[PDB]
RNA sequence: ACCCCCGUGCCCAUAGCACUGUGGAACCACCCCACCCCAUGCCGAACUGGGUCGUGAAACACAGCAGCGCCAAUGAUACUCGGACCGCAGGGUCCCGGAAAAGUCGGUCAGCGCGGGGGU
RNA sequence: GCGACUGUUUACCAAAAUCACAGCACUCUGCCAACACGAACAGUGGACGUAUAGGGUGUGACGCCUGCCCGGUGCCGGAAGGUCAAGUGGAGCGGUGCAAGCUGCGAAAUGAAGCCCCGGUGAACGGCUAAGGUAGCGAAAUUCCUUGUCGGGUAAGUUCCGACCUGCACGAAAGGCGUAACGAUCUGGGCGCUGUCUCAACGAGGGACUCGGUGAAAUUGAAUUGGCUGUAAAGAUGCGGCCUACCCGUAGCAGGACGAAAAGACCCCGUGGAGCUUUACUAUAGUCUGGCAUUGGGAUUCGGGUUUCUGAAACUUGGAUUUCUAACCUGAAAAAUCACUUUCGGGGACCGUGCUUGGCGGGUAGUUUGACUGGGGCGGUCGCCUCCCAAAAUGUAACGGAGGCGCCCAAAGGUCACCUCAAGACGGUUGGAAAUCGUCUGUAGAGCGCAAAGGUAGAAGGUGGCUUGACUGCGAGACUGACACGUCGAGCAGGGAGGAAACUCGGGCUUAGUGAACCGGUGGUACCGUGUGGAAGGGCCAUCGAUCAACGGAUAAAAGUUACCCCGGGGAUAACAGGCUGAUCUCCCCCGAGAGUCCAUAUCGGCGGGGAGGUUUGGCACCUC
RNA sequence: GUAGGGGAGCGUUCAGUCCGCGGAGAAGCCAUACCGGAAGGAGUGGUGGAGCCGACUGAAGUGCGGAUGCCGGCAUGAGU
RNA sequence: AACCGAACCUGGAGAUAGCUAGUUCUCCCCGAAAUGUAUUGAGGUACAGCCUCGGAUGUUGACCAUGUCCUGUAGAGCACUCACAAGGCUAAACCUUAUGAAACUCCGAAGGGGCACGCGUUUAGUCCGGGAGUGAGGCUGCGAGAGCUAACUUCCGUAGCCGAGAGGGAAACAACCCAGACCAUCAGCUAAGGUCCCUAAAUGAUCGCUCAGUGGUUAA
RNA sequence: UGUUAUGGCGUGCCUAUUGAAGCAUGAGCCGGCGACUUAGACCUGACGUGCGAGCUUAAGUUGAAAAACGGAGGCGGAGCGAAAGCGAGUCCGAAUAGGGCGGCAUUAGUACGUCGGGCUAGACUCGAAACCAGGUGAGCUAAGCAUGACCAGGUUGAAA
RNA sequence: GAAACGAUGACUGAAUCCGCGCGGACCACCGCGCAAGGCUAAAUACUCCCAGUGACCGAUAGCGCAUAGUACCGUGAGGG
RNA sequence: UCAGGGAACUGAAACAUCUCAGUACCUGAAGGAGAAGAAAGAGAAUUCGAUUCCGUUAGUAGCGGCGAGCGAACCCGGAU
């Protein structure tokens, strides 16, 4: 700085704790032979990080009856997996 | 803005039950005794400031 | 000496016959150079701007009693 | 860079970076409106190149 | 329909002022009285409140009037876009279009609506 | 004239009036001296010295002599007080745990040397407001004007001697005025002599020249390399035009080849260097000082607590005093430094030494010390607002022409309600230019908090009523800017204000009243919180702290000097010369008022006017750093 | 058409692969009136006495008039 | 130990160098910049502008015309403000007469700008992204300031040419006049300029002018 | 082809520049040496190849007349916020005004390679004046110490 | 810095198994460990030397040297 | 290799802390290697299990005139 990066005002802070991996409803349901997701099958359904905990949210909508084992989901996702019929859990 | 040795001064606000500023330019040199207004908090506001720090 | 070298801008922002927009400047001024007439609103340095969308017309009376105004467009 | 990260210059998912409200944060204030209740975001285009140059990849 | 009056617009001096002649019980105005509504940084002068007589004086309305304002041509000019030159310089000319200000000729003392009130 | 003197000094431009010098003065130092070298409670120099000695400092033989002023700076002395660090110490405040308890910031007292405070100090820094020059000297190595005025010398004397005094800016130990002698010292004069000169001649020798032997160097774009005059980057053999000119050498000259030499040393530039300075910044060697150890005993006053007879006794703890010897230091003794049983002697809980505390510290060290700029410096100027320049959009430079701002206003804001100015003319009690009142005229000639421009009379002006929208969450859309900022803003909600009402209100007729980021202060919030639950710390919403004015702001923190200078660059930029220019300079012309007894013009030419030159001081900055 | 961006190419060394050439003479050197839009490439004669073209692909210490450039050799000044 | 305001040698070390030189094969294409703001900034850098390449868009560009709005310059004129010439009036005022103005304006062009349309011929434009360079300008004419109505002066505006532009003319000559060089030609027409001899081309034609070498250097 | 005579035309090259034949820079000449490179699991573009909503390995092991193996991990795959967190949404806030973003009508990424640039290291090549560390120097010179050597001849004529 | 923990120079100076230290001010709780005693292959770095190899050099290249730290320069370090 | 001691140019486009960098250099010890080593640990799973080395985590946490810039580790794959 004369210039610039300096004059723009921050502070904010840090953090970034737990994040979630992405797997979309339009994944599971619609397509493929519904694979029967749960807690293994899930690392060869080409959704692959773990470190991080799965998390479950809504973005196709058709009918399918599954279940599935994520650390967590969304509100509607839920409301959505139950009501094309299914399952969704969360560790005890 | 600027401030020094003299005159005025800013005080901005507090109140009952509200904790906020108003944050404005006051005047100690003609009339001076209450800084006292009418002002919004988180309330309903209809709340009055007493504006003396 | 010569101490002011800060143009300020003002002008005529949108000139007549032309298609304006809502929000828009018609004209920067230092006192009431011009008046505003329908569909223009004036802040508090003048500078009368657009209420509604249209075509901004001018009428110029009686030398120096002026006026902005917007007719309709559809 | 390490600075620009708690400040400006966030990326976005058009990689546009974003400002910030410079006007008075802390200092110098009693002084006018809804305009100070800022501390809100922006962009620009010019120095949006050479921004992210700083934190690249961590976005 | 026509006269005229009261309100109210468009036009916002070629519609303004001066001089002025007419208009009174239709409309308007003063004048009328006011403790009280309401008011006067003092006075109902102005607001405001109760109503005629009275005069049309003053104000307002209409009309004559071009002394003053106001508007103002034609011609010619000043300047100038472009084109082409002169003079060491100040400065200047030619072609070509555009073309004022002022001044003169003149032009006027307005014009166009709406609603209501009262005449023949 | 200067220094007294012999002497000494810039190896390689300065020998002196520099340095030293005997003599003088101030001051320090009592002996493991002061002081100085040094990882060092080692050693050594001071010194195998002891105040008639040693260090430091300044003057500078000898003679008369040495004045006034301590306010400031320093140094010496002082104690009644003002602040003053760690530290012994812990009332109090807050966290956590059910709890005992464990923990964070941390004070009144006790706290030294410093500094503020008082007094003295000058052959101390110093000055002629603390006082203002006592001798003595004075146009002087000091003098500007200045070749001062007179006089001496000379035919003629800006130098020189002598006076005088008007001392730009002498003066008493950074000595004052004298002084015999001294001097490869500096200055003026005279005698003598004389090639220094009028003004040069002849002679000698050693080079130069010629022949035989050996045979370099700097330099070098290449060259088939003339004169005038003109052009060209503004000094032409190499471009133009005209003149001249057969080929090639030898001896000679020094005008040109902006001739050679050294990437100018002057100047300027570089957020380049280094030496030096100091009341620039910052540290620091050194040194001062309180506490803690090394470190012990005994007496006496004093602050205090546990122990226990009705104010004494003690197991006691620190403090100042006093003193002691077993620590330690240090001397002699047959055994030079040590070591010792040692006989001893003196000092002594000190000194020293290690750790910490505060102070001083150009002794040393690292650095800082801006820019614009018709060269640099000095002067001025850096941001903001208004006019003009600005060529009828916008914008636009100048060390261009003028003038403002760093605020103010709880009402000069919000709204509602009402009000209309300056001036003139006639008449009026404190008047008789202006007050105050009344009549009359009265698009503004007034007012608008300030500068100015725009704008204003249907108000933005001038009064009152209620009031706090000088609000919170937002912002359609635009003006403007490279960015960062900056401006205008309909409409939406929460909620209020004035109005009967349509409605207006997110400060002020507008346009200046300002300041990014960083790091912190405070009130709100409850997002993070390193196993966990809390708390510390942080975040987020306010928000306070910048003549950060060099005003886009370099670090929290910074002045000078170089003639001892270095380097990197510059004809981007000064001093010389040239070039362009011609204000100034120089010179010529026009008119003809008047002088000239008469007549402007024989001469002279008011006030003005017109040019030539390119010798002047400049302007400019073009070729050459 | 200067900085500058873009395109297609010439040439040198090394490398892998292919075609070969060479004591009835390789590379290097010398001349040259041919060829190609250029970088450049042939042909022939002379020299030379061992090795080397051409094509394709890969890799570079890859192209000089300058830097008061470097190492060297040799000139000018001069038979001074 | 032959150069001492800090010796010599080796090392850090290829210090750092906003400074100065130097940067080498070919042809083909396009083609800049010396401006703005900011800068312990001023011969340096960041961003913008101006160049190139690729992509996308697809006439939005370009001139020119019509319509429409905006403007206070030139001129002009004293109606305000300051200045000012003569006379009257009983020194402001006031009237007759008469002027000056960058910071005066009752007036006010030519031109300029914005918008729309294309009614008309043209070709560029905008957006995304890669690579830049440039940020010393110079002259001339017109419009200003500064200067002395000086300068090969300086500082802005504006057109054009140098810059980075060869060819012709202007004797020579960056810029002025004419005109933009892909290559070959012992072909032709023109521009500015020329047409006696040096030298290309009428010692042309008609009516004048000047006797001074004016031509072939300026004024009262 | 070589040379020549006459005619016409013609201001070295480079740099540095507003402007160079320049009386501005550099260079006597020829030869050879001589300057934009390299490095990284780096950043971002262009082109190309391979897989493709997937794409790739690193260290290493084994084998090397040659390469295979090795999923630790890396990048697409979800954004918004200061974060807790929520999720095709999210943040601001008292729900509806906006910021960014998904659906956009919609595509595509990843590993490698060459090339364009960016950063980091000398980073185009040459050139400092200086600064710091360790050391060599008093055989020159500035001085001290110890021990030696030297000063023809003449003049003057102090104390006692 | 909210600065824990390790490490010492000065000065103080503990407990010891229902004890002790740690878990990043601190406390409780929950976990992790048992200091103030010692020794200890292997994977790791380097290249004087030796071997093999090379899209490394080939006589201004390559180490400085196709042998020389010699000639030569310096008092010396040193350079060459 | 380890330890005792420990620079500056430079970067921050000035410069003090910071950077350069525990680099350069000096010095002690030692070996063919050295160092380090058998948890008063890492760490957040009541998981791991001496040390060193490589990969990675990762320019991530975090340090910082919060500037220039500096920059871990645990897990996890390997050598042993
Ligand atoms: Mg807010
Ligand atoms: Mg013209
Ligand atoms: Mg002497
Ligand atoms: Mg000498
Ligand atoms: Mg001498
Ligand atoms: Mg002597
Ligand atoms: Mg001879
Ligand atoms: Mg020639
Ligand atoms: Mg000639
Ligand atoms: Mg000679
Ligand atoms: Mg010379
Ligand atoms: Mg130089
Ligand atoms: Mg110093
Ligand atoms: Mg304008
Ligand atoms: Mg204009
Ligand atoms: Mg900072
Ligand atoms: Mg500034
Ligand atoms: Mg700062
Ligand atoms: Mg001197
Ligand atoms: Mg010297
Ligand atoms: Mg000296
Ligand atoms: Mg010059
Ligand atoms: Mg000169
Ligand atoms: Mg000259
Ligand atoms: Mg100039
Ligand atoms: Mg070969
Ligand atoms: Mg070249
Ligand atoms: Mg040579
Ligand atoms: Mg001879
Ligand atoms: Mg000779
Ligand atoms: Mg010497
Ligand atoms: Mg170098
Ligand atoms: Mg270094
Ligand atoms: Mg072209
Ligand atoms: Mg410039
Ligand atoms: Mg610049
Ligand atoms: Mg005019
Ligand atoms: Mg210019
Ligand atoms: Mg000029
Ligand atoms: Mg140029
Ligand atoms: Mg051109
Ligand atoms: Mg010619
Ligand atoms: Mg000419
Ligand atoms: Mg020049
Ligand atoms: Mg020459
Ligand atoms: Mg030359
Ligand atoms: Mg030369
Ligand atoms: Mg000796
Ligand atoms: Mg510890
Ligand atoms: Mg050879
Ligand atoms: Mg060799
Ligand atoms: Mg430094
Ligand atoms: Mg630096």
């Amino acid at each position: 700085r004369s210039r610039l990066i300096a004059r723009l005002p921050k502070r904010g802070f840090n953090n970034v704790g737990t994040t979630y991996e992405v797997v979309k409803l339009s994944q599971l349901q619609d397509l493929e032979d519904t694979t029967f997701d749960r807690d293994t099958l899930e690392a060869y359904r080409l959704v692959r990080r773990k470190n991080r905990p799965v998390k479950l949210l809504a973005s196709g909508e058709i009918s399918r009856a599954v279940t599935v084992h994520v650390d967590a989901a969304s509100a509607a996702a839920i409301k959505a997996v139950e009501a094309a019929g299914g399952r969704v859990v969360l560790p005890e | 803005a600027k401030d020094g040795p003299r005159i005025i001064v800013k005080m901005e606000s507090s109140a009952g039950t509200g904790f906020y500023y108003t944050t404005t330019k006051n005047r100690r040199n003609t009339q001076a005794k209450l800084e006292l207004k009418k002002y919004d908090p988180v309330a309903k506001k209809h709340v009055v400031f007493r504006e003396k720090k | 000496n010569g101490r002011d070298s800060n143009p300020k801008y003002l002008g005529v922002k949108k000139f007549g016959g032309e298609v304006v927009k809502a929000g828009n400047i018609l004209v920067r001024q230092r006192g009431t150079k011009f008046k505003a007439g329908q569909g223009v609103g004036m802040g508090r340095d003048h500078t009368l701007f657009a209420l509604s969308d249209g075509k901004v017309v001018f009428i110029n009376k009686g030398k120096g009693a002026r006026f902005i105004s917007i007719e309709a467009a559809q | 860079t390490h600075k620009m990260a708690k400040r400006r210059i966030k990326i976005t998912g058009t990689g546009k970076v974003m400002a910030f409200k410079s006007g008075k944060r802390h200092q110098n204030t009693g002084k006018s409106g809804d305009e100070i209740r800022g501390k809100g975001k922006g962009f620009v285009l010019a120095k949006a190149e050479w921004a992210r140059m700083k934190l690249m990849l961590p976005r």
